[PDB]
């Protein structure tokens, strides 16, 4: 639907939906955008993972509200418009995931070279799957959850060996991880170990940055210790 | 509560 | 699109989507319901309300910092891609007014025969004609403001007869056909004496209310007290 | 600022 819009038409309007808080817009310009083919700038991949975070943490919350009304009901008889409402956000939820995915295997990943984006493209697709492991319950949800697990793992592989601890990328992945383990594959110890040698080992590395570049990494690394506080 | 993933 | 679906499911359904905040959703359920043909509850009434009020506000907001963008650009040469996609915002937002309004003439209005449908439907026309007034800038601008008073006047006249001076359609009526003068009319006079009169004249009728009316009504008396600040 | 319209 943007084929006939300039690549950086579209960059410039993803800009513009994203300062009128316009997310599904954004996405949209943002899709097209990578179906021109060429690869994205940091600043570029920064906006197609912002416009997907906002539509589908939109959908997420709606989804978690319409779950909790029919688990409630799950316990006077209503009819089936709860559980046909929920399946609905749900099943668009799986398909802006399943269209996120698309992107990264057609041909955003194969074409990611340098560690930045290689790494931050791997997490796109553990985050995604982590979407999809939320709501799945069926024959494959097992296969979800693995999905998830071996992007976030690759992505982990290559931060450790190619970038510094501090590094707001391999930060951000970890934190997710982490997540991913606490929520996903009920495995808290490993949360939480994964948290604090993240937290740590950042800490040891702060000595070496910038003004600016200290702001960012320290943001990241309070999110990891509000989890450890919630964890433990 | 749901525990902190990134955002910005 | 809803009209396979029962009237009371999307009643039920639109609910669940306010629960959720999907106000676009909402607003199908409730128009697929509108179209069942039948006249609205006072609930069902503010169901249809919230739900365009909010898809609308959105808009709105978004053609806002769109516009104040493009303003600024006609005051370094950039290219087209402001104004076309301030274009595309504003046409997703007249269509929106452009549903909400033919809902009212086909048949929400000719059926409302009691005092409190008929007010509360034209002071919604009043308010999608005021919406489509604050975009318009061609030769039927001066008409779509004229649509707008014309509704919001029949809708005074009939709340002045038939509504005591405190009920909450009939003050929201006035605080929205105030916001009309001043805003969109260039009568600021006008406002502030309406504003004025409106909440006088319901202060003086309070002694009458339940605790409960009381509430409501005070309420809404702020707002008309919150522009009186403003504008004097 | 915009004035106050109708909103609960
Ligand atoms: C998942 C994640 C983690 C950190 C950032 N982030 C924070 C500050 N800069 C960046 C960044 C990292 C990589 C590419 C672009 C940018 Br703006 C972003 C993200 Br999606
Ligand atoms: C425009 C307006 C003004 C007042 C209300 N309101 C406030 C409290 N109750 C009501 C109301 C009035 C008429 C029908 C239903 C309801 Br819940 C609502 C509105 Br849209
Ligand atoms: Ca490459
Ligand atoms: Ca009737
Ligand atoms: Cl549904
Ligand atoms: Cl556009």
């Amino acid at each position: 639907a943007m084929g006939s819009m300039e690549r950086a038409s579209l960059i410039q309007k993803a800009k513009l939906a994203e300062q009128a808080e316009r997310y599904e817009d954004m996405a949209a310009f943002m899709k097209g955008a990578v179906e021109k083919g060429e690869e994205l700038s940091c600043e570029e991949r920064n906006l197609l993972s912002v416009a997907y975070k906002n539509v589908v943490g939109g959908q997420r919350a709606a989804w978690r509200v319409l779950s909790s009304i029919e688990q409630k009901s799950n316990e006077e008889e209503k009819g089936p418009e709860v559980r046909e409402y929920r399946e609905k956000v749900e099943t668009e939820l799986q398909g802006v995931c399943d269209t996120v995915l698309g992107l990264l295997d057609s041909h955003l990943i194969k074409e990611a070279g340098d560690a930045e984006s290689r790494v931050f493209y791997l997490k796109m697709k553990g985050d995604y799957y982590r979407y999809l492991a939320e709501v799945a319950t069926g024959d494959d949800k097992k296969r979800i959850i693995d999905s998830a697990r071996s992007a976030y793992q690759e992505a982990m592989d290559i931060s450790k060996k190619e970038m510094p601890p501090t590094n707001p990328i391999r930060l951000g992945l970890a934190l997710n991880f982490s997540v991913f383990h606490y929520e996903i594959a009920n495995s808290p110890e490993e949360a939480i170990s994964l948290a604090k040698t993240t937290f740590d080992e950042a800490m040891a590395d702060l000595h070496t940055l910038s003004e600016d570049s200290y702001k960012d990494s320290t943001l990241i690394m309070q999110l990891l210790r509000d989890n450890l506080t919630l964890w433990t | 509560r749901r525990p902190s993933s990134w955002r910005q």
